[PDB]
Protein backbone atom coordinates (compact mmCIF):
# COMPACT_ATOMS: atom_id res chain seq x y z
CA UNK A 1 0.00 0.00 0.00
CA UNK A 2 0.88 3.26 0.07
CA UNK A 3 4.48 3.85 1.56
CA UNK A 4 5.06 0.11 2.94
CA UNK A 5 4.84 -2.73 0.75
CA UNK A 6 3.89 -5.72 3.29
CA UNK A 7 4.80 -9.27 1.86
CA UNK A 8 3.88 -12.41 4.06
CA UNK A 9 6.13 -14.61 5.29
CA UNK A 10 3.95 -16.53 7.32
CA UNK A 11 -0.51 -16.31 7.35
CA UNK A 12 -2.13 -14.78 10.70
CA UNK A 13 -5.42 -15.99 11.61
CA UNK A 14 -7.01 -13.77 9.01
CA UNK A 15 -9.51 -12.42 11.04
CA UNK A 16 -8.26 -10.23 14.32
CA UNK A 17 -6.65 -7.12 12.85
CA UNK A 18 -5.67 -4.34 14.75
CA UNK A 19 -7.90 -1.65 15.74
CA UNK A 20 -7.44 1.87 17.03
CA UNK A 21 -6.03 2.12 20.00
CA UNK A 22 -5.16 -1.06 20.85
CA UNK A 23 -1.80 -2.40 21.88
CA UNK A 24 0.43 -3.99 18.84
CA UNK A 25 2.60 -6.98 20.60
CA UNK A 26 5.40 -7.59 17.80
CA UNK A 27 9.30 -8.74 17.05
CA UNK A 28 10.74 -6.78 14.74
CA UNK A 29 14.14 -6.92 12.82
CA UNK A 30 14.77 -3.61 10.90
CA UNK A 31 17.38 -3.02 8.68
CA UNK A 32 18.57 -0.60 5.96
CA UNK A 33 17.90 -1.19 2.22
CA UNK A 34 21.68 -2.68 1.95
CA UNK A 35 20.45 -5.57 4.59
CA UNK A 36 22.35 -3.98 7.29
CA UNK A 37 20.63 -4.47 10.65
CA UNK A 38 20.02 -1.39 13.16
CA UNK A 39 17.98 -3.16 15.89
CA UNK A 40 16.31 -6.33 16.46
CA UNK A 41 13.34 -7.01 19.56
CA UNK A 42 14.41 -10.51 18.31
CA UNK A 43 18.22 -10.17 19.79
CA UNK A 44 16.70 -8.90 22.55
CA UNK A 45 14.24 -11.43 23.64
CA UNK A 46 12.12 -8.72 24.40
CA UNK A 47 9.01 -8.10 22.56
CA UNK A 48 7.81 -4.56 21.16
CA UNK A 49 4.79 -2.84 22.10
CA UNK A 50 3.08 0.27 20.41
CA UNK A 51 -0.68 1.90 20.52
CA UNK A 52 -2.36 1.85 17.01
CA UNK A 53 -3.32 5.51 16.47
CA UNK A 54 -0.95 7.28 18.86
CA UNK A 55 1.80 7.23 15.81
CA UNK A 56 4.51 6.26 18.99
CA UNK A 57 6.40 4.33 15.86
CA UNK A 58 7.11 5.77 12.17
CA UNK A 59 4.16 5.36 9.61
CA UNK A 60 4.50 2.70 7.50
CA UNK A 61 5.38 0.42 10.81
CA UNK A 62 2.15 1.44 11.62
CA UNK A 63 0.20 1.29 8.66
CA UNK A 64 1.97 -1.79 7.72
CA UNK A 65 0.57 -3.54 10.53
CA UNK A 66 -2.69 -2.64 10.55
CA UNK A 67 -2.92 -4.68 7.52
CA UNK A 68 -1.42 -7.82 9.33
CA UNK A 69 -3.41 -10.57 11.30
CA UNK A 70 -2.68 -11.85 14.64
CA UNK A 71 -0.07 -14.49 14.08
CA UNK A 72 1.20 -13.10 10.97
CA UNK A 73 4.71 -12.77 9.87
CA UNK A 74 5.87 -10.16 7.49
CA UNK A 75 8.36 -8.09 5.61
CA UNK A 76 7.58 -4.24 5.43
CA UNK A 77 9.17 -2.48 2.69
CA UNK A 78 8.69 1.66 4.27
CA UNK A 79 9.50 4.67 1.89
CA UNK A 80 11.41 7.57 3.36
CA UNK A 81 8.38 9.87 4.07
CA UNK A 82 7.06 7.14 6.02
CA UNK A 83 10.10 6.38 7.80
CA UNK A 84 12.59 8.85 8.71
CA UNK A 85 12.28 11.20 6.21
CA UNK A 86 15.10 13.75 4.71
CA UNK A 87 16.48 13.99 8.18
CA UNK A 88 17.22 10.16 8.94
CA UNK A 89 18.51 9.22 12.50
CA UNK A 90 21.89 10.90 13.37
CA UNK A 91 24.03 8.12 12.91
CA UNK A 92 21.67 5.22 12.63
CA UNK A 93 19.29 5.67 9.85
CA UNK A 94 20.63 7.81 6.73
CA UNK A 95 18.69 10.72 5.17
CA UNK A 96 15.78 9.49 2.77
CA UNK A 97 16.33 5.93 3.67
CA UNK A 98 13.78 3.22 2.75
CA UNK A 99 13.79 0.48 5.43
CA UNK A 100 13.21 -2.91 5.57
CA UNK A 101 11.28 -4.53 8.59
CA UNK A 102 11.03 -8.40 9.38
CA UNK A 103 7.69 -7.71 11.73
CA UNK A 104 5.33 -10.86 13.17
CA UNK A 105 2.41 -9.55 15.43
CA UNK A 106 2.49 -11.54 18.23
CA UNK A 107 -0.77 -10.30 20.08
CA UNK A 108 -3.09 -7.61 21.02
CA UNK A 109 -4.01 -5.85 23.74
CA UNK B 1 1.17 1.08 39.37
CA UNK B 2 -2.32 0.97 37.71
CA UNK B 3 -1.08 0.47 34.37
CA UNK B 4 2.01 -1.26 34.58
CA UNK B 5 1.60 -4.79 32.57
CA UNK B 6 3.58 -8.25 32.90
CA UNK B 7 6.93 -7.69 30.85
CA UNK B 8 7.24 -3.56 31.43
CA UNK B 9 10.54 -2.56 31.55
CA UNK B 10 12.37 0.28 33.19
CA UNK B 11 14.66 2.56 31.82
CA UNK B 12 17.67 1.00 33.55
CA UNK B 13 16.50 -2.15 31.54
CA UNK B 14 16.34 -0.96 28.38
CA UNK B 15 19.31 0.49 28.70
CA UNK B 16 20.94 -2.57 29.69
CA UNK B 17 23.25 -3.72 26.56
CA UNK B 18 24.65 -0.35 19.67
CA UNK B 19 25.14 3.31 20.84
CA UNK B 20 24.71 4.61 24.19
CA UNK B 21 20.98 5.19 24.70
CA UNK B 22 17.61 2.97 24.07
CA UNK B 23 17.43 0.76 20.97
CA UNK B 24 16.65 2.98 17.95
CA UNK B 25 13.11 2.24 17.42
CA UNK B 26 12.24 2.41 21.39
CA UNK B 27 13.74 5.92 21.09
CA UNK B 28 10.80 7.00 19.43
CA UNK B 29 8.10 5.52 21.64
CA UNK B 30 9.56 6.40 24.69
CA UNK B 31 10.31 10.32 23.93
CA UNK B 32 6.22 10.46 22.79
CA UNK B 33 5.40 8.75 25.84
CA UNK B 34 7.30 11.63 28.31
CA UNK B 35 4.93 14.16 29.97
CA UNK B 36 7.15 17.68 30.28
CA UNK B 37 6.72 18.73 33.90
CA UNK B 38 9.19 21.74 34.46
CA UNK B 39 11.43 24.04 32.71
CA UNK B 40 15.05 24.08 34.54
CA UNK B 41 16.23 25.07 31.58
CA UNK B 42 16.84 27.89 28.83
CA UNK B 43 19.52 29.53 27.02
CA UNK B 44 20.47 30.35 22.92
CA UNK B 45 20.09 26.68 22.59
CA UNK B 46 16.61 26.20 23.64
CA UNK B 47 14.88 24.52 26.88
CA UNK B 48 15.62 21.78 29.10
CA UNK B 49 12.38 20.15 30.66
CA UNK B 50 12.14 17.62 33.68
CA UNK B 51 9.90 14.97 32.19
CA UNK B 52 8.52 11.87 33.60
CA UNK B 53 7.74 8.37 31.68
CA UNK B 54 6.24 5.28 33.29
CA UNK B 55 6.98 7.36 36.68
CA UNK B 56 10.75 7.84 36.10
CA UNK B 57 12.41 11.00 36.20
CA UNK B 58 14.18 12.55 32.68
CA UNK B 59 15.66 15.38 31.38
CA UNK B 60 14.43 16.92 27.79
CA UNK B 61 16.50 19.05 25.97
CA UNK B 62 14.17 20.94 23.39
CA UNK B 63 16.48 22.79 20.68
CA UNK B 64 15.73 26.26 19.19
CA UNK B 65 15.92 26.46 15.51
CA UNK B 66 18.84 28.46 15.81
CA UNK B 67 20.75 25.36 16.94
CA UNK B 68 19.80 22.07 14.85
CA UNK B 69 22.62 21.18 14.31
CA UNK B 70 23.32 20.81 18.05
CA UNK B 71 21.13 18.02 18.26
CA UNK B 72 21.99 16.62 14.68
CA UNK B 73 26.17 16.63 16.21
CA UNK B 74 25.17 14.75 19.55
CA UNK B 75 22.70 12.69 18.32
CA UNK B 76 25.05 11.41 16.13
CA UNK B 77 28.08 10.70 18.69
CA UNK B 78 25.69 8.93 21.36
CA UNK B 79 24.10 6.90 18.73
CA UNK B 80 27.45 5.99 17.13
CA UNK B 81 29.48 5.65 20.41
CA UNK B 82 29.39 3.58 22.95
CA UNK B 83 29.51 6.52 25.46
CA UNK B 84 28.81 5.36 28.77
CA UNK B 85 30.49 6.83 31.77
CA UNK B 86 29.99 7.68 35.78
CA UNK B 87 31.27 11.50 34.83
CA UNK B 88 29.80 11.70 31.73
CA UNK B 89 25.93 13.00 31.22
CA UNK B 90 23.84 9.28 30.08
CA UNK B 91 21.77 9.48 27.24
CA UNK B 92 19.00 7.75 26.86
CA UNK B 93 16.76 8.60 23.31
CA UNK B 94 16.60 11.35 20.38
CA UNK B 95 13.54 12.10 18.61
CA UNK B 96 11.96 14.48 16.38
CA UNK B 97 8.40 15.47 15.15
CA UNK B 98 7.06 17.34 12.40
CA UNK B 99 7.78 23.78 12.85
CA UNK B 100 10.03 20.85 13.85
CA UNK B 101 10.46 19.74 17.33
CA UNK B 102 13.87 18.11 18.41
CA UNK B 103 13.99 16.52 21.53
CA UNK B 104 17.80 14.70 23.26
CA UNK B 105 16.25 13.00 26.11
CA UNK B 106 18.99 12.03 28.96
CA UNK B 107 19.23 11.10 32.93
CA UNK B 108 17.60 13.70 35.61
CA UNK B 109 20.44 15.07 38.15
CA UNK B 110 18.30 16.54 40.63
CA UNK B 111 20.75 18.55 42.16
CA UNK B 112 21.11 20.61 38.72
CA UNK B 113 24.18 22.44 37.26
CA UNK B 114 27.34 23.04 38.99
CA UNK B 115 27.41 26.88 37.65
CA UNK B 116 23.86 26.76 40.38
CA UNK B 117 25.37 24.34 42.61
CA UNK B 118 28.37 26.67 43.65
CA UNK B 119 26.00 29.74 44.29
CA UNK B 120 23.93 27.39 46.61
CA UNK B 121 26.09 25.82 48.67
CA UNK B 122 29.67 26.52 50.02
CA UNK B 123 32.71 23.36 49.90
CA UNK B 124 35.09 21.51 52.11
CA UNK B 125 38.12 19.28 50.92
CA UNK B 126 36.02 16.36 50.70
CA UNK B 127 33.33 17.84 48.18
CA UNK B 128 35.68 20.37 46.67
CA UNK B 129 38.15 17.48 45.34
CA UNK B 130 35.19 14.94 44.86
CA UNK B 131 34.17 17.12 41.92
CA UNK B 132 36.96 18.44 40.28
CA UNK B 133 38.41 14.72 40.36
CA UNK B 134 35.08 13.56 38.77
CA UNK B 135 35.06 16.33 35.97
CA UNK B 136 38.69 15.33 35.42
CA UNK B 137 38.06 11.80 35.13
CA UNK B 138 34.81 12.44 32.37
CA UNK B 139 37.32 14.41 30.45
CA UNK B 140 40.08 11.87 30.37
CA UNK B 141 37.33 9.45 29.87
CA UNK B 142 36.23 11.05 26.75
CA UNK B 143 39.97 12.43 25.44
CA UNK B 144 41.29 9.10 25.50
CA UNK B 145 41.02 6.82 22.50
CA UNK B 146 39.80 2.63 23.43
CA UNK B 147 39.84 0.57 20.77
CA UNK B 148 38.33 -2.45 19.69
CA UNK B 149 34.67 -3.42 19.34
CA UNK B 150 33.66 -2.10 22.93
CA UNK B 151 36.17 0.93 21.91
CA UNK B 152 35.51 4.87 21.72
CA UNK B 153 37.86 7.24 19.48
CA UNK B 154 38.88 10.51 21.35
CA UNK B 155 36.82 12.73 21.67
CA UNK B 156 37.26 16.70 22.23
CA UNK B 157 34.31 18.43 23.90
CA UNK B 158 34.52 22.11 22.26
CA UNK B 159 32.29 23.61 25.39
CA UNK B 160 33.46 23.05 28.52
CA UNK B 161 31.86 25.27 31.15
CA UNK B 162 30.19 24.83 35.01
CA UNK B 163 26.58 25.12 33.05
CA UNK B 164 27.52 21.80 31.02
CA UNK B 165 28.10 20.47 34.16
CA UNK B 166 25.78 18.37 36.25
CA UNK B 167 26.17 17.76 39.33
CA UNK B 168 25.07 13.64 40.89
CA UNK B 169 23.33 12.63 44.24
CA UNK B 170 26.35 11.56 45.67
CA UNK B 171 28.56 14.66 44.82
CA UNK B 172 30.64 13.65 41.53
CA UNK B 173 29.59 15.72 38.48
CA UNK B 174 29.12 14.92 35.16
CA UNK B 175 30.07 16.26 31.91
CA UNK B 176 27.01 17.15 29.75
CA UNK B 177 26.38 18.46 26.01
CA UNK B 178 28.25 16.70 23.23
CA UNK B 179 26.88 19.22 19.94
CA UNK B 180 30.24 20.73 19.56
CA UNK B 181 32.13 17.57 19.80
CA UNK B 182 34.78 16.48 17.68
CA UNK B 183 36.17 12.63 17.66
CA UNK B 184 39.52 11.13 16.25
CA UNK B 185 40.66 7.75 15.04
CA UNK B 186 44.71 6.90 15.27
CA UNK B 187 43.87 3.91 13.14
CA UNK B 188 42.90 5.90 10.24
CA UNK B 189 43.77 9.79 11.40
CA UNK B 190 40.81 11.05 10.94
CA UNK B 191 39.69 14.14 12.26
CA UNK B 192 35.47 14.33 12.32
CA UNK B 193 34.74 17.79 12.95
CA UNK B 194 31.42 17.83 11.93
CA UNK B 195 29.07 20.54 10.55
CA UNK B 196 28.05 22.55 13.04
CA UNK B 197 28.23 26.76 13.14
CA UNK B 198 27.51 27.06 16.75
CA UNK B 199 31.23 28.34 18.73
CA UNK B 200 32.32 27.91 22.24
CA UNK B 201 31.15 30.07 25.04
CA UNK B 202 33.18 33.31 24.65
CA UNK B 203 33.91 33.69 27.87
CA UNK B 204 35.67 30.22 28.29
CA UNK B 205 37.55 30.54 25.02
CA UNK B 206 41.20 29.82 25.25
CA UNK B 207 43.53 32.13 23.72
CA UNK B 208 44.50 30.07 20.47
CA UNK B 209 40.97 30.36 19.86
CA UNK B 210 40.44 34.01 20.27
CA UNK B 211 43.39 35.01 17.98
CA UNK B 212 42.83 32.04 15.34
CA UNK B 213 46.17 30.21 15.12
CA UNK B 214 44.45 27.28 16.51
CA UNK B 215 45.42 24.57 14.11
CA UNK B 216 41.73 23.22 13.05
CA UNK B 217 42.63 20.35 11.23
CA UNK B 218 44.30 19.24 14.43
CA UNK B 219 43.02 16.82 16.83
CA UNK B 220 45.27 17.57 19.73
CA UNK B 221 44.73 21.15 19.82
CA UNK B 222 41.09 20.60 20.33
CA UNK B 223 42.09 18.79 23.74
CA UNK B 224 44.41 21.57 24.45
CA UNK B 225 41.20 24.09 24.23
CA UNK B 226 38.80 21.64 26.71
CA UNK B 227 42.18 21.66 29.65
CA UNK B 228 42.11 25.57 29.47
CA UNK B 229 38.46 25.25 30.35
CA UNK B 230 38.79 22.92 32.73
CA UNK B 231 41.57 25.09 34.18
CA UNK B 232 38.64 27.85 34.64
CA UNK B 233 36.30 25.57 36.04
CA UNK B 234 38.63 24.28 38.90
CA UNK B 235 39.16 28.29 39.81
CA UNK B 236 35.26 28.41 39.84
CA UNK B 237 34.88 25.85 42.21
CA UNK B 238 37.85 26.25 44.37
CA UNK B 239 36.69 29.69 45.18
CA UNK B 240 33.74 27.93 46.93
CA UNK B 241 35.85 25.72 49.35
CA UNK B 242 36.21 27.23 52.40
CA UNK B 243 39.83 27.07 54.50
CA UNK B 244 40.10 29.26 57.95
CA UNK B 245 36.52 30.42 57.70
CA UNK B 246 37.30 32.42 54.37
CA UNK B 247 35.17 31.68 51.33
CA UNK B 248 34.71 33.72 48.19
CA UNK B 249 31.91 34.52 46.53
CA UNK B 250 30.55 32.41 43.46
CA UNK B 251 32.11 34.49 40.41
CA UNK B 252 32.62 33.32 36.70
CA UNK B 253 35.89 33.20 35.11
CA UNK B 254 37.15 37.04 33.93
CA UNK B 255 34.17 38.13 36.26
CA UNK B 256 35.90 41.81 36.80
CA UNK B 257 37.62 42.52 33.50
CA UNK B 258 34.62 41.68 30.84
CA UNK B 259 30.71 42.07 30.98
CA UNK B 260 27.90 39.53 30.94
CA UNK B 261 27.90 38.27 27.33
CA UNK B 262 31.38 39.19 26.40
CA UNK B 263 32.26 40.03 23.04
CA UNK B 264 35.00 38.02 20.82
CA UNK B 265 36.98 41.29 21.27
CA UNK B 266 35.95 41.63 24.80
CA UNK B 267 37.90 38.04 25.65
CA UNK B 268 40.44 38.49 22.90
CA UNK B 269 41.62 41.66 24.88
CA UNK B 270 41.51 40.60 28.14
CA UNK B 271 43.02 36.65 27.27
CA UNK B 272 45.52 37.39 24.64
CA UNK B 273 46.15 41.55 23.81
CA UNK B 274 46.38 41.87 27.94
CA UNK B 275 47.60 38.07 28.49
CA UNK B 276 45.44 38.31 32.23
CA UNK B 277 44.53 34.47 33.99
CA UNK B 278 42.01 34.73 36.89
CA UNK B 279 43.38 35.84 40.13
CA UNK B 280 44.51 33.29 43.18
CA UNK B 281 43.58 34.65 46.41
CA UNK B 282 46.18 34.97 48.85
CA UNK B 283 43.90 32.70 51.63
CA UNK B 284 44.70 29.96 49.16
CA UNK B 285 48.17 29.89 50.26
CA UNK B 286 47.72 29.22 53.93
CA UNK B 287 45.57 25.94 52.59
CA UNK B 288 47.34 22.65 51.23
CA UNK B 289 44.29 21.72 48.76
CA UNK B 290 43.95 25.05 47.91
CA UNK B 291 47.84 25.63 46.97
CA UNK B 292 47.76 22.08 45.29
CA UNK B 293 45.08 23.34 43.01
CA UNK B 294 46.04 26.61 42.44
CA UNK B 295 49.23 24.96 40.93
CA UNK B 296 47.10 22.59 38.83
CA UNK B 297 44.84 25.90 37.05
CA UNK B 298 48.17 27.78 36.64
CA UNK B 299 49.22 24.44 33.96
CA UNK B 300 46.26 24.79 32.31
CA UNK B 301 46.63 28.31 31.31
CA UNK B 302 50.03 28.68 29.77
CA UNK B 303 49.98 30.66 26.46
CA UNK B 304 51.81 28.11 25.30
CA UNK B 305 48.96 24.66 24.51
CA UNK B 306 51.78 22.95 24.40
CA UNK B 307 53.09 23.34 27.52
CA UNK B 308 49.38 22.40 29.02
CA UNK B 309 49.05 19.14 30.83
CA UNK B 310 47.01 16.43 29.55
CA UNK B 311 43.06 15.07 31.30
CA UNK B 312 44.54 12.11 32.40
CA UNK B 313 47.73 13.54 34.14
CA UNK B 314 45.73 16.08 35.79
CA UNK B 315 43.17 13.16 36.90
CA UNK B 316 46.48 11.24 38.31
CA UNK B 317 47.49 14.72 40.51
CA UNK B 318 44.03 15.07 41.75
CA UNK B 319 43.62 11.19 42.96
CA UNK B 320 46.93 12.37 45.02
CA UNK B 321 45.84 15.28 46.79
CA UNK B 322 43.80 14.78 50.42
C1 LIG C 1 17.10 20.92 39.08
C2 LIG C 1 17.65 19.96 38.02
N1 LIG C 1 18.21 20.75 36.95
C3 LIG C 1 18.67 20.09 35.74
C4 LIG C 1 18.70 18.71 35.67
C5 LIG C 1 19.16 18.11 34.51
O1 LIG C 1 19.19 16.71 34.41
C6 LIG C 1 19.57 18.88 33.41
C7 LIG C 1 19.53 20.28 33.50
C8 LIG C 1 19.09 20.87 34.67
C9 LIG C 1 19.99 21.22 32.37
C10 LIG C 1 20.39 22.47 32.66
C11 LIG C 1 20.90 23.41 31.56
C12 LIG C 1 22.43 23.34 31.53
O2 LIG C 1 22.92 24.39 32.31
C13 LIG C 1 23.05 23.40 30.12
O3 LIG C 1 22.57 24.46 29.38
C14 LIG C 1 22.71 22.06 29.42
O4 LIG C 1 21.97 22.03 28.49
C15 LIG C 1 23.28 20.82 30.12
C16 LIG C 1 22.81 19.57 30.02
C17 LIG C 1 21.65 19.14 29.11
C18 LIG C 1 22.19 18.53 27.82
C19 LIG C 1 20.76 18.14 29.87
C20 LIG C 1 19.59 17.67 29.04
O5 LIG C 1 20.35 18.86 31.02
C21 LIG C 1 20.04 18.12 32.17
O6 LIG C 1 20.11 16.93 32.14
Amino acid sequence: SMGVQVETISPGDGRTFPKRGQTCVVHYTGMLEDGKKFDSSRDRNKPFKFMLGKQEVIRGWEEGVAQMSVGQRAKLTISPDYAYGATGHPGIIPPHATLVFDVELLKLE
Amino acid sequence: SMTTNVGDSTLADLLDHSGSGLPFLVQRTVARQITLLECVGKGRYGEVWRGSWQGENVAVKIFSSRDEKSWFRETELYNTVMLRHENILGFIASDMTSSTQLWLITHYHEMGSLYDYLQLTTLDTVSCLRIVLSIASGLAHLHIEIFGTQGKPAIAHRDLKSKNILVKKNGQCCIADLGLAVMHSQSTNQLDVGNNPRVGTKRYMAPEVLDETIQVDCFDSYKRVDIWAFGLVLWEVARRMVSNGIVEDYKPPFYDVVPNDPSFEDMRKVVCVDQQRPNIPNRWFSDPTLTSLAKLMKECWYQNPSARLTALRIKKTLTKID
